[PDB]
RNA sequence: GACUGGGGUGGUCGCCUCCAAAAGCGUAACGGAGGCUUCUAAAGGUACCCUCAGGCCGAACCGGUCAGAGUGU
RNA sequence: CAGGUGGUUAUAACGUUGGGGAUCCACCUCUUCCCAUCCGAACAGAGAAGUUAAGCCCAACGGUGCCGAUGGUACUGCGCAGUGGGAGAGUAGGACGCCGCCGA
């Protein structure tokens, strides 16, 4: 029930790539993490 | 201390012996509100016969 | 049949015996006793005859202290079977003794009937030995 | 669980991370059920460098307003001394109400910190 | 209750002087307690009749060689594993004040006494 | 006031009852505080009607116990400065059977006092298991003796 | 509440008197008569001077509640303890007012 | 028969690599641990796996506190 | 397929921990014992504040004497 | 007359007995505001009603802990116990801390 998580929502684009457990959580993880195109904090949600 | 977790209508109340005359007066949680509350052998044998 | 009730390791391996014992090598609780003059495995049948001679002697009258405990495990390998594969069938427990180390000890008997009785525990030991008494005991009364 | 105890589990917490040079000296703060007194002191010589207390000092009733006081009086020490950075101590206490008075003083004087 | 013996005195320390002391049927023996440094001497196997005896034969007298006169009582005696000889003796001098704690023979319920020499506090010996 | 105003008026404990007579009011042995815990293994809703009930006995809020193994095992309130020192002049008019209130201590003064019905409530199968903490220097029974409550063989 | 004993709120006071231990039809009745309250009244109407009347003449006599608890018991212990045939009977559990057993409890 | 045993993990290298009285260069590795056996003090770091570097440069210096606790510091200058 | 106190049969094959290991590191056996092929969106970060387990007394609560507890595995 | 803050690995700790108090520390008094817990018990604030009772400090005590010789022994290096190294435990004893800075 642990799988990769893909964080998206940059400006070409801004991944993050993490784990969670689908059963624990269920919805949709979104985290503010840093842009490197931007160079400011964003907020990504996992696709 | 904490105000509203403590239960409200802390009134003083007081209590009186319907039967012994004493009136008491506390803060109950319950101009006082009244509340009434209430609060051998041998021998027989001489005695039948003797 | 001496042997620990309960264990933690059911194997042991089999260590080296160095010097004199530094423990165990002076009269305590009695009067008579009779100490090791060698190193060697001493078996819960030895231990038991032995003290079946000593206790049949010195009739009932007496107390007889046994200072020693086997709790080292033993293993044999088996007829037919081959160096290796681990270790073999269990086959009891030992205790490994010292040169100086008292085994067995007798009080309330006479110097004679002590002397006698511990000679007849000593023969049904494998190890030779040496006779020993307190040395603030009264030869008389 | 005597109160002595507790604040010192609290004040070796905190010295786990607070200690104080020639440079950057300690400000150690003690409380008491009145006055207040506050200390600067350069631990690696063991040796106090400035001093300020209200045993001496009485202006209003209310320890908050001593301790104001007091916060502006070890300012100027300091200063007096040529102390211009220093380290906060807790001293065990929580960082709030007279303690806190103290301490916004003394940045209300010198003591860039 | 009193024994007397004689001391040789000691200046060589270490397993090579003891052995060497012990090939000539001698006992090293050290004596301390009490005010001033401890004694060290060589007694003689044939000297100490206090061991292998009955009683406890309080006010062991010493006369050192090396040293003066003390009055003093066993303390601890060291012996050889396997053969049961004697290798080392070491005594306490006792004094007027501070009382020594010793083990006197019991006779049946009686004693040894110890009033005199040492002070009081006598434990017991043999309490079957 | 409540009670404490005649309790300071007469604190007759260190001359008439004598004891800790150092002129020291501080030796003095007082009620610390009164803790009432009823505990209950049927947890659901027994926790939260006990916390209710508990709640009414004492005017003030009784916090469930954990049992720790992670489950709401008891309830307990604690009363401390107000508890008549009115809860124990609440508790002053009350009956239940009959008459003979233990007279065991804890070897520091403590009237942990257990009742089984809670039916003597005025307000209104349960417990009470009733304690009393006290700074009694903590004499077993001699300064545990100032108790104004009913006790057995007087 | 009456001799310690809550009553039935809404029920005539000729039968609710009989839920006290020690009280039964007829001893109601003759409360209620020698008290002077009406036998046809709900306990929950019952004035505090009615009320007080009744306890009143439940006090001085009519042993009640846990005095007749107390003595019954004490009476039961005495013929226990005397060894009598009735207190070995009761002692036993076998009927003692002269029934015949064999054939019923 | 047969053995259930058999199995032995690698050899992790763990000890002192550093020994007081020494020259330590910044970033040095001092001590590779399990847990804080010795702990640091003025002058040195502690990583993730509990070992002890050197955050400057000077000479390893091995001291025991209250409770026989020891401590590894860098004295430098 | 290989190892293998001949071969076969049986067991084993990568990683982690203790002992064998001889007070730095390292070190073999079909020597002695056990585990793993994950888990946590908080069981991560920080500020602040707390302190288990056991014995006794009274009846989950009170009291004071005391590293055993926990740290997912 | 007591307070604050440090160095020295308890020879420094714990404990028992006794004595403090103009202020210093503390207990203590009350919750309007800051703030906090079911609970002003803790934490936080408000200024002086009373106490040395407790904390705290001082003095005596070798009681529990702690430290610990000399001598001997165990073990051990030299591929012979000839020549070197030398415990642990135990016994004598020690020890009711020793040095700083600030304030009064
Ligand atoms: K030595
Ligand atoms: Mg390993
Ligand atoms: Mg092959
Ligand atoms: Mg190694
Ligand atoms: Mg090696
Ligand atoms: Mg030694
Ligand atoms: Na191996
Ligand atoms: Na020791
Ligand atoms: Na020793």
């Amino acid at each position: 029930l642990e799988c990769t998580e893909h964080k998206e929502s940059g400006m070409g684009i801004s991944r993050y790539i993490t784990t969670k457990n689908r059963k624990n959580t269920t919805q949709r993880l979104e985290l503010k993490k840093y842009n490197p195109i931007l160079r400011r904090m964003t907020l990504h949600k996992e696709i | 201390m904490k105000k509203g977790i403590h239960p409200e209508n802390y009134r003083p109340v007081v209590f009186k012996d319907m039967s012994n005359e004493d009136i008491f007066i506390t803060r109950s949680t319950m101009t006082y509100p009244l509340i009434k509350v209430e609060i051998g052998r041998v021998d027989k044998f001489m005695s039948r016969y003797g | 049949m001496l042997q620990p009730k309960k264990t933690k390791f059911r194997r042991q391996q089999k260590g080296r015996m160095k010097g004199f014992a530094q423990r165990g090598n002076q009269l305590s609780f009695g009067s008579f006793g009779i100490k090791s003059l060698q190193s060697k495995w001493i078996t819960g049948r030895q231990i038991e005859a032995a003290r079946i001679a000593v206790t049949r002697y010195m009739q009932r009258q007496g107390q007889v202290w046994v200072r020693i405990f086997p709790d080292k495990p033993i293993t044999k390998k088996g007829e037919g079977v081959r160096m290796g594969k681990g270790k073999g069938a269990p086959e009891g427990f030992v205790a490994p003794i010292t040169p100086g180390r008292i085994i067995f000890e007798v009080e309330g008997v006479p110097y004679e009937i002590a002397k006698e009785a511990l000679r007849l525990a000593a023969q049904k030991l494998p190890v030779t030995t040496k006779f020993v008494v307190r040395h603030d005991y009264d030869i008389q009364n | 669980v005597t109160k002595e105890q507790r604040r010192q589990k609290i004040k070796a917490r905190v010295r786990g991370k607070i200690s104080g040079t020639q440079e950057k000296p300690r400000l150690t703060v003690f409380r008491s059920n009145k006055q207040i007194y506050a200390q600067l002191i350069d631990d690696i010589a063991g040796r106090t460098l400035a001093s300020a207390s209200s045993l001496k000092l009485e202006m209003t009733g209310s320890k908050k307003e001593i301790a104001a006081k007091v916060g502006d009086e070890i300012a100027k020490a300091a200063t007096e001394a040529g102390i211009s950075t220093v380290v906060f101590d807790r001293n065990g206490y929580l960082f709030h109400g007279r303690i806190k008075e103290l301490a916004d003083a003394a940045r209300k004087g010198g003591l860039k910190f | 209750k009193t024994f007397q013996l004689t001391g040789t005195p000691r200046a060589e320390f270490g397993k090579k002087a003891a052995k060497a002391i012990r090939k000539e049927d001698q006992i090293p023996a050290v004596l301390y307690g009490g005010k001033g440094e401890g004694v060290n001497f060589i007694v003689s196997q044939d000297a100490v009749r206090n061991l292998i005896y009955s009683p406890e034969i309080f006010l062991v007298e010493l006369t050192v060689e090396g040293s003066g006169s003390y009055k003093a009582i066993l303390k601890e005696i060291q012996f050889h594993p396997v053969t049961d000889r004697i290798i080392h003796i070491d005594f306490l001098q006792v004094t007027d004040e501070k009382p020594v704690v010793m083990e006197v023979p019991v006779v049946l319920g009686h004693a040894e006494g110890v009033k005199a020499g040492g002070k009081l506090s006598l434990e017991m010996r043999k309490l079957k | 006031t409540a009670n404490l105003k005649k309790d300071y008026q007469e604190r007759i404990v260190p001359a008439l009852m004598k004891q800790f007579g150092y002129t020291s009011v501080m030796q003095v042995p007082v009620l610390k505080k009164i803790v009432i815990n009823q505990g209950l293994g049927m947890a659901k809703k027994i926790i939260d009607v006990a916390v209710s009930e508990l709640t009414a006995i004492t005017g003030q809020k009784a916090v469930p116990t954990v049992s720790k193994k992670k489950m709401p095992i008891g309830v307990m309130v604690t009363l401390r400065r107000e508890q008549m020192y009115r809860l124990v002049r609440i508790a002053l008019p009350r009956i239940r059977d009959f008459k003979g209130i233990e007279s065991k201590l804890d070897g520091r003064g403590n009237y942990t006092l257990g009742i089984n019905e809670q039916i003597i409530f005025p307000e209104i199968i349960l417990g009470m298991n009733i304690t009393f903490v006290t700074s009694a220097d903590e004499e077993g029974y001699a300064l545990l003796k100032e108790f104004g409550l009913p006790f057995k063989n007087a | 509440r009456i001799v310690g004993v809550d009553l039935p709120q809404n029920k005539r006071g000729f039968i609710a008197l009989t839920y006290i231990y020690g009280i039964g039809r007829s001893s109601a009745i003759t409360i209620l008569d020698k008290a002077g309250v009406d036998r046809d009244i709900k306990v929950k109407d019952w004035s505090d001077d009615q009320a007080a009347a009744i306890r009143d003449v439940i006090g001085a006599g009519y042993k009640v509640e846990g005095d007749l608890r107390s003595e019954v018991q004490l009476n039961i212990k005495r013929l226990m303890d005397i060894g009598c045939y009735r207190g070995i009977r009761h002692r036993i559990g076998l009927p003692l007012r002269g029934q015949s057993t064999k054939n019923n409890a | 028969g047969s053995s259930k045993n058999g199995r032995e993990s690698e050899s992790k290298r763990l000890g002192v690599k550093v020994y007081g009285g020494e020259m330590a260069k910044a970033g040095n590795i001092l001590v590779r641990q399990r847990g804080t056996v010795h702990h640091p003090g003025e002058n040195v770091g502690i990583g993730k796996d509990h070992t002890l570097y050197a955050l400057k440069s000077g000479v390893v210096v091995f001291t025991r506190k209250k409770n026989d606790r020891s401590y590894v510091s860098i004295k430098t200058e």
